[PDB]
């Protein structure tokens, strides 16, 4: 999420779909956008 | 007379410790100061000596400047009194004089003697070679006391010979195992050194300040020869002079600039020869043309910034960066000695003495470390040196700069899998060009695709080693009046010199078209070189077949050539990209190189707007100020590219 | 010879390459010289008119020739945000949304440079 | 795994062939012959000084 952050296009979904998929790990979408909150906190990276 | 002005020389009062000192050791090594008299009287005295006597052998000796070889030896010819072409001989790249059994002591350049190695490696015709001005440090030189490290077991009877600057000559004893160094001290007319106490902010102002220090208030008749880098600053200081010579008042005496540098025509370079006349003082800005090259008279003042411009070829990308540098202490003292040619004179140095000790390198740079060792590795695998690492040379080439010319041999065909120089290798051991060069010659007769297309080859290749110095003043307004339908820089200069033949080579013509006709002199002798080695070969009679057996002189002419280009130069080739164009490479990546504001390509995408050929062939890859590209070549195809180089293309594409 | 029927004729270019998507841009291609030596040219109802017969031309392009007209798009754009013309502010919003679509403009670009003063204007 | 090519030390062949680019790439043939040898701005107007 961090690295790719600075310059990040506009569909959330898509790169929902692709880090749910490349890790073959099944996330709800509401339990995965409070990480997504939690994320955009995060100062020093 | 002559014969008493050669005891004024100061070699000659220590020729009778001398010859004893050559004829006890094999390598000898003399530290002279520049007019000590070295190159002219010291193979004089062999032959005074007998050291040929009966025998077949000659003297050779070797000068890295074309120019200063027949110089030489027009001296010598006045000194022992026997007219040029025998008994004092030389042999340059395009006037060999000489006499085959007559001529005794021959004067010939850096890259003459390597060639002898290529048919002949054990030197069977020479006594004792001398090699001269072994701090220039060329590329040819040093390859040559290289190669003279190993001849020396298997020949014990050569003498070889070493003139030397003396902050250089402790390292040449060293690597021939501590041969002795003798000393020649012969200095005329010392110069007294003047600095500036304080370090300046713009040099180029403080270099005008302190012509007008000199020309208002010092004696006359007095010369000032500054020496700026490049061509940009020599006019923009020819025209921040010439603004303040005409606000100064009308009592001051006429002052005169004259630029001197390489690419300048000829027509402006005779002028600085001319003697200025009385109540007018001559002000000379020059290059690195003045320190070594030739001898302005009458020239008292120098004042020495201090910078040089050199070439580094940055070998992982493959391209030449040339850049500004401060210069070493050796260059320096060189142009401090350019003042007292005639007598007492003035070098101002605008640095402090601080700075000049602890600031600047002792050797500049060997330029065997620098340069593109393409066809060198080629001479030397023709030698039989196996093993190049492990070569006994001076100053080692980089592993980088040694890798890439292994596989640019591989590439063109010269080099087998297994390390084996194939029949096309051979052949470009004997053409007097490039390795590159030398393919786009030979599938200009032989490859099934480009056949019959080589005497429109040999005129292109002829024209290219003269870029820089074809056109006077701006390409664009010579290229136009010639003709205006040409979208790439290597179809006009096959029309240049096809106009310019069918004029019966006319002076006259020359002179309209803005053409320098000095230029166009040597491209006509570099053309009928490559045509005689062509015949000795064997591709003229391969040639002339696919003409007459393949009726072709339409319009597909300037494809074949094209395709000639691509065999030639496969690393060489472009991508259009988003940016601009970027460099295909698979090792090196996309660069965003610029065209050159030469080049025809820059003119039709800019003042016309031609849309860019998605692949452009370029010449040489040089960064002044911005990677830029020079002499292009449009490349209308893509699948040119895969049918003439598919050993890299097939895999890119 | 005449600026108003070469002016109608860049509007008539524009219409026939956007009925035309995604196809076309081999007849489409011989038009290409002359309309950027009317954008270098000229100034007003010309430039204007010519940049948007460009501006739909853009979309047919392939990615190579789309990035590299883009770039140039882009900076006649830059140029001509002030202009209070409304033909002229009509054919910025044409470029902005066609040019938005291509891979060479990254969205970082768009956020520093252009949306400040999109939303100002 | 490493590829090694040593020179032969003292007819002809006429061309590489396609064949033989395949076995040794281009870009191994510059290090698998070191290997069997053994190899394994300035800006625009200032002084020397010029802080």
């Amino acid at each position: 999420l961090k690295e790719n952050e600075e310059n990040e296009d506009g569909n959330i979904e898509e790169r929902k779909e692709k880090i749910q998929h490349e890790l073959g790990i099944n996330i709800d979408s509401l339990k995965f956008n409070e990480l997504v909150k939690l994320m955009k906190n995060i100062t020093d990276y | 007379t002559i014969q008493e002005a050669r005891k004024l020389l100061p070699v000659h009062q220590y020729k009778d410790e001398l010859l004893q000192e050559i004829k006890k050791n094999q390598v000898l090594i003399i530290m002279g100061e520049t007019g000590s008299g070295k190159t002219t009287q010291l193979p004089q005295y062999l032959v005074e000596d007998g050291f040929t006597d009966q025998g077949k052998l000659q003297i050779a000796i070797t000068q890295p400047r074309r120019v200063a070889a027949t110089s030489v030896a027009a001296r010598v010819a006045d000194e022992m009194n026997v007219v040029l072409g025998k008994e004092v001989g030389y042999q340059i790249r395009f006037e060999d004089k000489t006499t085959p059994n007559k001529t005794v002591l021959k004067y010939m350049t850096d890259g003459m003697l390597l060639r002898e190695f290529l048919t002949d490696s054990k030197l069977s015709k020479y006594s004792c070679i001398m090699i001269d001005e072994a701090h220039e440090r060329t590329l040819a030189t040093d390859i040559l006391i290289g190669l003279l490290k190993d001849i020396l077991p298997q020949r014990p009877t050569l003498k070889l010979l070493i003139s030397s600057a003396t902050m250089n000559a402790k390292k040449f004893s060293e690597f021939f195992d501590n041969c002795p160094i003798f000393n020649v001290p012969g200095r005329r007319y010392p110069v007294d050194i003047h600095y500036t106490l304080q370090p300046e902010a713009n040099y180029i102002h403080a270099a005008i300040t302190t012509i007008f220090q000199i020309h208002t208030t010092q004696s006359l008749p007095g010369d000032i020869l500054v020496f700026l880098t490049g061509q940009e600053e020599i006019e923009r200081t020819k025209t921040k002079l010439e603004e303040i010579m005409s606000k100064l008042g009308s009592r001051t005496k006429q002052m005169i600039i004259t630029p001197i540098y390489a690419n300048l025509p000829q027509e402006q370079q005779l002028k600085i020869f001319q003697p200025t006349p009385e109540n007018c003082r001559k002000v000379v800005l020059a290059t690195n043309i003045a320190e070594t090259s030739l001898t302005i008279d009458g020239i008292r003042y120098v004042i020495d910034p201090g910078f040089v411009k050199e070439n580094s070829y940055v070998p992982s990308t493959g391209m030449t960066q040339l850049l500004t540098v401060p210069c070493s202490r050796a260059s320096v003292d060189q142009r401090a000695g350019r003042a007292g040619r005639v007598g007492p004179g003035k070098c101002f140095r605008i640095f402090t003495k601080w700075s000049y000790l602890h600031e600047l390198e002792l050797m500049p740079k060997p330029e065997i470390t620098r340069t593109n060792l393409s066809n060198t590795v080629l001479l030397l695998l023709s030698l039989g040196v196996t093993d190049l690492i492990k070569f006994p040379l001076m100053d080692k080439p980089s592993i980088p700069t040694l890798r890439k010319s292994l596989e640019n041999l591989y590439i063109l065909g010269a080099l087998n899998s297994k390390g084996t120089i194939t029949r096309l290798g051979k052949m470009m051991c004997e053409f007097p060009c490039e390795p590159e060069f030398a393919k786009v010659l030979y599938t200009a007769a032989t490859h099934e695709q480009c056949q019959g297309v080589l005497e429109e080859c040999l005129t292109i290749v002829s024209m290219l080693h003269e870029t820089p110095s074809l056109f006077i003043g701006q390409k664009r307004d010579a290229a136009a009046s010639v003709l205006s339908e040409v979208e790439s820089d290597h179809i006009l200069y096959l029309e240049i010199f096809n106009q310019w033949r069918n004029s019966k080579f006319s002076r006259s013509w020359c002179q309209d078209h803005k053409i320098q006709f000095k230029t166009m002199l040597r491209v006509r002798n570099i053309r009928n070189q490559l045509f005689r080695c062509s015949e000795k070969v064997g591709l003229v009679e391969k040639n002339d077949q696919a003409r007459m057996k393949i009726g072709n002189i339409a319009g597909y002419i300037n494809a074949r050539i094209t395709r000639c280009f691509i065999s030639g130069f496969p690393m060489n080739i472009v991508q259009l990209g988003p940016t601009g164009y970027q460099t295909m490479g698979r090792s090196s990546g996309g660069l965003n190189v610029s065209v050159h504001p030469t080049s025809i390509l820059f003119v039709n995408h800019k003042e016309k707007a031609q849309r860019p050929s998605k692949y452009v062939l370029y010449q040489q890859l040089m960064l002044t100020s911005k990677e830029f590209i020079r002499d292009c070549l449009v490349i209308p195809k893509e699948e040119w590219l895969i049918d003439m180089v598919p050993q890299i293309f097939k895999d890119l594409i | 010879d005449h600026v108003p029927v070469r002016i109608v004729t860049a509007h008539t270019l524009s219409t026939l390459a956007e009925n035309s998507y995604p196809y076309g841009i081999e007849v489409f291609n011989v038009v290409l010289e002359p309309l950027w030596k009317g954008i270098r040219s000229h100034r007003g109802k010309v430039l204007s008119s010519f940049l948007k017969a460009v501006g739909s031309m853009i979309p047919l392009m392939d990615p190579e020739y789309a990035g590299y007209y883009t770039t140039e798009a882009m900076r006649i754009i830059r140029r001509e945000f002030d202009s209070p013309d409304d033909e002229m502010k009509k054919t910025i919003l044409l470029v902005l949304q066609k040019c938005s679509a291509v891979e060479s403009i990254t969205p970082k670009f768009l956020r520093e440079e252009i949306a400040p003063e999109f939303f100002q204007k | 795994k490493k590829l090694v090519i040593k020179l032969s030390e003292n007819p002809l062949v006429e061309y590489v062939t396609e064949k033989e680019y395949n076995e040794v790439p281009v870009e191994e043939f510059g290090d698998a012959l070191l290997r069997g040898m053994g190899w394994e701005i300035h800006p625009d107007g200032l002084g020397i000084g010029a802080k």
